DNA sequence: ATTCGCCGTGTCCCTCTCGCTCCTATAGGTTAGACTTTAAGTCAATAC
RNA sequence: AGCGA
DNA sequence: GTATTGACTTAAAGTCTAACCTATAGGATACTTACAGAGGGACACGGCGAAT
């Protein structure tokens, strides 16, 4: 988005007469890094009842996201535990929940 | 195909007339005119006028209808002006197509309002009526809330200067700061921001607000009993008293019709002076104020 | 997370007991159609009304204090003619006369 | 309360004309892909003719023609003689000197070349005069016409015969000029006698003119002037606290439809073109569309993040509308939760 | 409109100009909402 | 080439419950703000 | 958006 | 206890000026085509082949 809107003015400015400072906008890209950490539905809030739950919502694996197969699209197919996961993904913890 | 866009067959459509030049424009607007002043003069010989020539009268009506096509051939010359212009504030507004239009009454304004002796090309004039006519359609059509054009454009000036401050510093300015660089008051500075709220949607994804909105101004639904049997006390307690003071005490505080009777009225009504009334007031409202009288009715705050 | 509305909650149920007098008015619109609007004994009734259609209705006791017309809209006629004269408008208009007769008979 | 809105133009309804099967389709026998071009202004309708007066004037305008057609072929030999004279200029011009075989008649072949793309200009101009009067021999009411510059030559030569218009007021005529019951018997005949996709199309159609046929309803109903506005508390801007006001997004259709009538209104009252008011009629055409169903024809009309908005029949529609949200169950006071133990001394 | 527990038929149908009209108690013609400065309608 | 009988493909409504956390110039309307007037409420004394 | 049965 | 008169202050209007918002009109070089940036069942609009 900033590149855009760079090249966008860098030919309506006037030449000899411009700078980085006059042309580069950092508003497009501290709006997108807020609009990520938050809501975004992996910036998620830090679940922390006790010690072991504020180390296991870190290390926490989710299939589902932008870029991801939603619970609409996420049938039984993704569900099972392929024979890849020994070692690499514990197949007895997940949540109980859909 | 699928061809429902209204945008595109409007300009395949406007894209059937030729563009015209400047001897071309002075030979419209002198038709126009004289179609103009030609229809005014047949009305003024209607009316206790003269019998129009048949000859006259036909060629004349001539130059009326020709004058109107003439007007009608303008602006579908500068239709593509008309548009070329829109895309530039397109993106803060509302469908193109509505801004077209606006350019379109702005282009009947400019032909209406054109001067071809100062010897000039249509085009400048007719860019200005557009822009103004936009400019202020879309001012007053902007948000479900209407703000009037002056108040627009110091919103409009706080935000540049604002969106130049923030990419010049790189911080979002203070209001003091604000107040200081337009040469006005912090407080209004606050106000504009306060007017530049644009109302949230009742409907969004969470689900819809509109689920969540308590209503507070509503029923109490215990408030209502609670005032019934108020009203039920006091009337139990004005007839305790004296029927002459109950009914002083009803139409001094209104509690027969509603309609807040004053001394000389109810002293007009009991045939008798406002001074005696407010006697009559100040003992009852003294004998009200005895505790036994008051017990029953303490709790009701 | 709440909100609320500019109105009267006005605990007082409803009373047939007494209502302020009031008569009823009509206000015929334009096209035979009449529109009653009930008013008070000390109502001020109007000489016309926006009825419940929604032109404008006059009451059917002949008054007729005066339509008034207001300024006319600024016509085309009006800004031709603060900017330009009688005579030149005139002399235009026998150019382009003269110009259709020389087209037509030769 | 509700309120209304008179419209300066009369508006198709969308449920009627989109909605598969298309209901004025069917009623006036008409293809959904030819009557969107009616009611959105891109192709005029004939409803009404007058089969005397085409009749006697068209020995009149065939006259006509043949004097028309003559006059093109005064042009024609014209053509012909001046290419002619110029041709015996290149004899005199090419035989006449020192020059090659070839290309002393290369002229030759460029001058009749000339002549057979001229021929070919006066025949296609020809055929489209041919073309057009064939059209007004044939034309019929309660037909579709596309080609405006064919609409226009049409109405301006035989602005008589007939009443072409264009859009909804036109559907409306075509409504008024129909007798439902002479048009049922006449499908009630072909199911009668027919067989195969005509009267398979007899059964579909005879539905519904049967069905407005058996009932006090009339089908002037289905093109609409005067809308409807729902009570403000179903679509109330109630203020947050804070003053960031929650409009209900119906607030912004029934804008756009308000000032495109009133633009619509002054349009009119000024006096415009054409072009204009026609463009005017369709942005109402749409506005209403988007009222009523939005995301239904074209483009969803979008809102702030290109959100879809929220017309009356998505209040309906799906999931979330009021046949489930308030009818799949209601909260109820005089209520309560917890959990349960177990009570053996029970 | 207002009635009470009488009840025997729920007949739709579709509505004409002149019931729409019928049905309304004004005409709005006006595209604002609000006073902006005092929040009135 | 039209008829009638088959296939074939494209476009659209629906799927458990319950809980919790840009500027200028005119003219008119509005309100606002303070000065002034008046009905109004009070207090002191009093006679019956 | 996250969570319990 | 009940009904009065004569100061003495007070809230509710009434008014005058006014002053400050608010709606409307105009701006006269040249200025001429938006944008794009799941799945399932079911029905209706349309391929492929024999018959007249």
């Amino acid at each position: 988005r900033m590149e855009r809107v760079v090249r966008e003015r860098m030919t309506t400015q006037d030449v000899e007469a411009i700078t980085p400072q006059t042309l580069i906008n950092i508003r497009p890209v501290v709006a997108a890094i807020k609009e990520f950490f938050g809501t975004s539905q992996l910036s998620q809030f830090m679940d922390q009842n006790n010690p072991l739950s504020g180390l296991t919502h870190k290390r926490r694996l989710s299939a589902l996201g932008p870029g991801g197969l939603s619970r609409e699209r996420a049938g039984l197919e993704v569900r099972d535990v392929h024979p890849s996961h020994y070692g690499r993904m514990c197949p007895i913890e997940t949540p109980e929940g859909p | 195909t699928a061809s429902a866009d209204s945008v595109r067959a409007y300009l395949k459509q406007i894209g059937k007339v030729a563009l015209l030049n400047a001897e071309e424009e002075v030979e419209l607007a002198k038709r126009i005119e004289a179609g103009l002043y030609a229809t005014q003069l047949m009305t003024e010989l209607s009316e206790r006028g003269e019998k129009l020539p048949a000859a006259q009268r036909r060629d004349m009506m001539w130059i009326c209808r020709d004058g109107d096509r003439a007007k009608n051939h303008l602006l579908e010359a500068n239709l593509r002006l008309v548009v070329s212009l829109a895309k530039r504030y397109t993106g803060r507004g509302m469908a193109f197509l509505d801004l077209i239009q606006e350019g379109n009454l702005g282009l009947i304004r400019a032909v209406e309002k054109f001067d071809y002796t100062k010897g000039y090309k249509f085009s400048t004039y007719a860019t200005w009526w557009i822009r103004q006519a936009i400019t202020r359609a879309m001012a007053d059509q902007a948000r479900t809330i209407r703000i009037p054009v002056h108040m627009v454009e110091v919103i409009n000036k706080l935000g540049r200067i604002q969106r130049e401050l923030l990419q010049d510093l790189g911080r979002e300015p203070t209001p003091e700061e604000l107040a200081k660089e337009m040469d006005i008051t912090p407080e209004k500075v606050l106000e504009i921001q306060q007017y530049a709220r644009e109302p949230i949607s009742l409907d969004q994804t969470i689900s819809q607000l509109g689920d969540f909105i308590e209503d507070s101004e509503a029923v109490v639904a215990v408030d209502a009993v609670s005032f019934t049997l108020l009203q039920d006390q006091l009337q139990s307690v004005l007839d305790t008293l004296s029927e002459r003071e109950a009914g002083v005490v009803r139409l001094r505080f209104g509690l027969t019709d509603g309609q807040p009777r004053t001394l000389d009225e109810i002293g007009q009504v009991y045939g008798v002076t406002r001074e005696r009334i407010r006697q009559i007031e100040s003992k009852t409202m003294s004998k009200l104020r005895h505790p036994s009288r008051s017990q029953v009715l303490r709790d009701y705050l | 997370l709440r909100g609320s509305r500019l109105g009267a909650v006005s605990y007082e149920t409803d009373r047939n007991h007494d209502l302020a007098p009031r008569q009823i008015a009509r206000y015929r619109t334009d096209n035979g159609e009449e529109f009653e609007v009930p008013f008070a004994d000390d109502a001020e009734i109007p000489g016309t009304w926006l009825c419940r259609n929604g032109m404008e209705g006059t009451l059917i006791e002949g008054d007729l204090p005066e339509p008034k017309k207001v300024k006319p809209p600024r016509t085309h006629w009006d800004m031709l003619l603060e900017r330009r004269s009688i005579e030149e408008l005139e002399e235009l208009l026998k150019e382009r006369l003269e110009l259709i007769r020389s087209r037509r008979r030769g | 309360r509700m309120g209304h809105i008179e419209l300066a133009a009369p508006v198709t309804h969308i449920w009627y004309f989109k909605g598969v099967p298309s209901r004025l389709g069917y009623l006036l026998d008409l293809a959904p892909k030819d009557l969107e071009k009616i009611i959105y202004f891109a192709a005029y309708v004939i409803t009404s003719v007058d089969e005397e007066m085409r009749h006697n004037e068209l020995s009149t305008l065939e006259a006509e023609m043949a004097v028309e057609r003559k006059a093109v072929e005064d042009q024609r030999d014209g053509e012909l003689e001046a290419r002619a004279q110029k041709l015996e200029a290149d004899l005199a011009e090419l035989e006449a000197e020192g020059a090659k075989a070839d290309a002393r008649r290369k002229v030759r072949d460029g001058g009749e070349r000339e002549m057979r793309q001229i021929r070919d200009r006066a025949q296609r101009e020809l055929d489209r005069l041919e073309d057009i009067w064939s059209t007004f021999t044939k034309l019929a009411p309660k037909q579709l016409i596309v080609d405006e510059n064919l609409y226009r030559e049409l109405v301006d030569r035989y602005g008589e015969y007939f009443t072409g218009a264009m859009g909804a007021e036109s559907i409306q005529k075509l409504i008024e000029n129909f007798d439902i019951d002479a048009e049922a018997e006449s499908l009630r005949d072909v199911i009668r006698n027919g067989k195969g996709q005509k009267k398979l199309r007899a059964l579909k159609r005879l539905k519904v003119v049967a069905a407005f046929q058996q009932s006090g309803n009339s089908p002037m109903g289905m093109v609409l002037d005067a809308v409807p506005v729902i009570p403000p508390e179903l679509r109330p801007m109630v203020q947050l606290d804070g003053g960031r006001f929650a409009t209900s997004d119906l607030n912004d259709l029934y804008r756009r439809v308000i000032n495109r009538n009133n633009r619509l209104k002054r349009l009119i009252d000024l006096g415009a073109p054409e072009i204009i008011v026609n463009n005017e009629k369709r942005m109402l055409q749409e506005s209403v569309d988007a009222l009523f169903d939005n995301g239904r024809r074209g483009r969803p009309v979008t809102g702030p993040g290109n959100r879809p908005l929220k017309s009356l029949s998505d209040l309906l529609k799906g999931k979330q509308g009021r046949f489930r949200q308030n009818l799949l169950g209601k909260r109820v006071d005089y209520s309560g939760r917890s959990v349960i133990v177990v009570g053996p001394q029970l | 409109m207002l009635d009470v527990n009488f009840f025997d038929e729920l007949r739709i149908g579709l509505a004409t100009a002149e019931d729409i009209r019928q049905w309304s108690y004004g005409e709005v013609k006006k595209p604002e909402t609000i006073n902006y400065r005092t929040l009135k309608p």
